[PDB]
């Protein structure tokens, strides 16, 4: 299994809503008896490894934004988070894995990582991730709406 | 400063239930994730359960899952651990621990409590019997006397032993409890002092045993 | 579930010596490894977080490094107060958060002579109907020793229990106490009482005693 990142950069003005997307291409589930821990977090383009360091998204860690479910299922974060923090992590049957961000601010800018962790035989060695930038801008130079740039 | 006071531990029979509390102060308890970590007597650390800041995410170790239930009261700055269907193996010191939070979103256990002993045993509560260890005339090795108390036949652990209501700290050697073929623990607490000040200063060991409510003092003079 | 193999389980090193502890993770754990210190009696205390990041007010002699699978914890110059058991702890995404098993750090010292003492059974205890004698061995190194219980020159066997303290935080010494527990009947039989001590610090085995009736 692998994770595909359709867009490498997201450019948005303050006040917008934006949805970051990772596509879980090819589930590779030899039947059931397998669950998937899926989460989002912020990180850096470090020297050694990327998506290594785990920084929060609006004071919410990877554990706050996590989804745990079997391959057959979909999953969503609770309404409490959406109302309070303005974050909604979502995952459906058709590959798609997303996080949605309400009322964008300059503090939201950064490098965002999706994680998908295959859990099987009480073991979770098989893990993949994606990365994409978000740039929240300000002023009259900033665009009317959000804009995403395709990956290479 | 951050402070974490566990309470609620004690003796309980196989199959029994018990509830631990962890009283938080010196930080916004609301904002931080909390864990329980147990350490069986003389053994390594084992993580037990996890609890999110607003309790949306909760995890348990497999060994406790089905039995133990974690919760928190953010209004009361309080973390709880209901424990049901207790086995021999659950005998351990239980620490609540607060994850270093902050803007970095850390996950390490930076603040621990002092812990609360949980014993699981069908054997009964039993208070100690304090007997003095008197400094004899020919047992003051070169102007240096040594005396103590012998806290004998108690169950469960622990006892706490101070000297002169905590005012005498220097010289003291409180030994580990020793299980016996009685089925009961015993320890000794000793302290070295100058033999010239045997008659001058009064020396009193202050035994305490909260399981059986046995607070005891014991004067020690030469005999 | 991620297993952490921590090496060595126990350790002995002099004041000033470099000390290096190793943690081996059964999976890649990136740098998600925390290092705690547990002094005897006290609870654990975080020293390092995420492999190499030092905690606040933590001596700079403490350091850590490693990534993926192989990790180290290092004390630059071991000090007497650093006597403790050190644990490693993995901080992975998924819940089963496991610990090392731990490395006990005791400190190497010059040989020291045990200041031996002996104490009779109390009158209060004799009324109850038992006779315990405590033979103390005070402030010594090394930890290993032999205490022989003897009553009118007759070696005792399988009728006592020893108990030894953790190493001191300053002078790096231990203490030992041994308790020969008898009934009131068997106590009143034989006359003289003594415990014979053997040690490296004592070339000639030292003994302390009391003639019963005083
Ligand atoms: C973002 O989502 C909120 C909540 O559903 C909605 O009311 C709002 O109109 C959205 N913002 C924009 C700029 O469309």
């Amino acid at each position: 299994f692998k994770v595909a990142t359709p867009y490498s950069l997201y450019v948005c003005p303050e006040g917008q809503n934006v949805t970051l997307t990772c596509r879980l291409l090819g589930p590779v589930d030899k039947g059931h008896d397998v669950t998937f821990y899926k989460t989002w977090y912020r990180s850096s383009r470090g020297e050694v490894q990327t998506c290594s360091e785990r920084r929060p998204i609006r004071q919410l860690t990877f554990q706050d934004l996590h989804l745990h479910h079997g391959g057959h299922q979909a999953a969503q974060t609770s309404h409490d988070l959406a109302q309070r923090h303005g974050l909604e992590s979502a995952s459906d049957h058709h590959g798609n894995f997303s996080i949605t961000m309400r009322n964008l601010t300059l503090l939201d800018s950064g490098l965002y990582c999706c994680l998908v962790v295959e859990i099987r035989h009480h073991h979770s060695e098989h893990r993949v991730h994606g990365a994409m930038e978000l740039q929240v801008q300000t002023g009259k130079d900033a665009p009317s709406n959000c804009v995403v740039y395709p990956s290479s | 400063e951050v402070q974490l006071v566990e309470s609620g531990g004690g003796l309980v029979q196989p199959g029994g239930s018990l509830r631990l509390s962890c009283a938080a102060s010196g930080f916004t308890f609301d904002d931080y994730s909390m864990n329980w970590v147990r350490q069986a007597p003389g053994k390594g650390l084992e993580w037990v359960s996890y609890i999110s800041s607003d309790a949306d995410t909760i995890y348990y170790a497999d060994s406790v899952k089905g039995r133990f239930t974690i919760s928190r009261d953010n209004a009361k700055n309080s973390l709880y651990l209901q424990m049901n269907s207790l086995r021999a193996e659950d005998t351990a010191v239980y620490y609540c621990a607060r994850e270093a939070g902050g803007v970095l979103g850390r996950v390490d256990f930076q603040h621990w409590g002092q812990g609360t002993l949980v014993t699981v045993s069908s054997a009964s509560t039993k208070g100690p019997s304090v007997f003095p260890l008197a400094p004899s005339s020919k047992s003051t090795s070169g102007g240096t006397a040594a005396l103590g108390c012998l806290v004998k036949d108690y169950f469960p652990e622990p006892v706490t032993v101070s000297w002169n209501s905590g005012a005498l700290t220097s010289g003291v050697h409180t030994f580990p409890a020793v299980l016996q073929s009685s089925g009961l623990y015993s320890l000794s607490s000793v302290v070295t002092v100058p033999s010239s000040s045997l008659g001058t200063q009064t020396y009193i060991c202050n035994v305490n045993h909260k399981p059986s409510n046995t607070k005891v003092d014991k004067k020690v003079e030469p005999k | 579930d991620i297993q952490l193999t921590q090496s060595p389980s126990s350790l002995s090193a002099s004041v000033g010596d470099r000390v290096t502890i190793t943690c081996q993770a059964s999976q890649d754990i990136s740098n998600y490894l925390n290092w705690y210190q547990q002094k005897p009696g006290k609870a654990p205390k975080l020293l390092i977080y995420d492999a190499s990041n030092l905690g606040t007010g933590v001596p700079s002699r403490f350091s850590g490094s490693g990534s993926g699978t192989d990790f180290t914890f290092t004390i630059s110059s071991l000090q007497p107060e650093d006597i403790a058991t050190y644990y490693c702890q993995q901080a992975d995404f998924v819940p089963p958060w496991t610990f090392g098993g731990g490395t006990k750090v005791e400190i190497k010292r010059t040989v020291a002579a045990p200041s031996v003492f002996i104490f009779p059974p109390s009158d209060e205890q004799l009324k109850s109907g038992t006779a315990s004698v405590v033979c103390l061995l005070n402030n010594f190194y090394p930890r290993e020793a032999k205490v022989q219980w003897k009553v009118d020159n007759a070696l005792q066997s399988g009728n006592s229990q020893e108990s030894v303290t953790e190493q001191d935080s300053k002078d790096s010494t231990y203490s030992l106490s041994s308790t020969l527990t008898l009934s009131k009947a068997d106590y009143e039989k034989h006359k003289v009482y003594a415990c014979e001590v053997t040690h490296q610090g004592l070339s000639s085995p030292v003994t302390k005693s009391f003639n019963r009736g005083e």
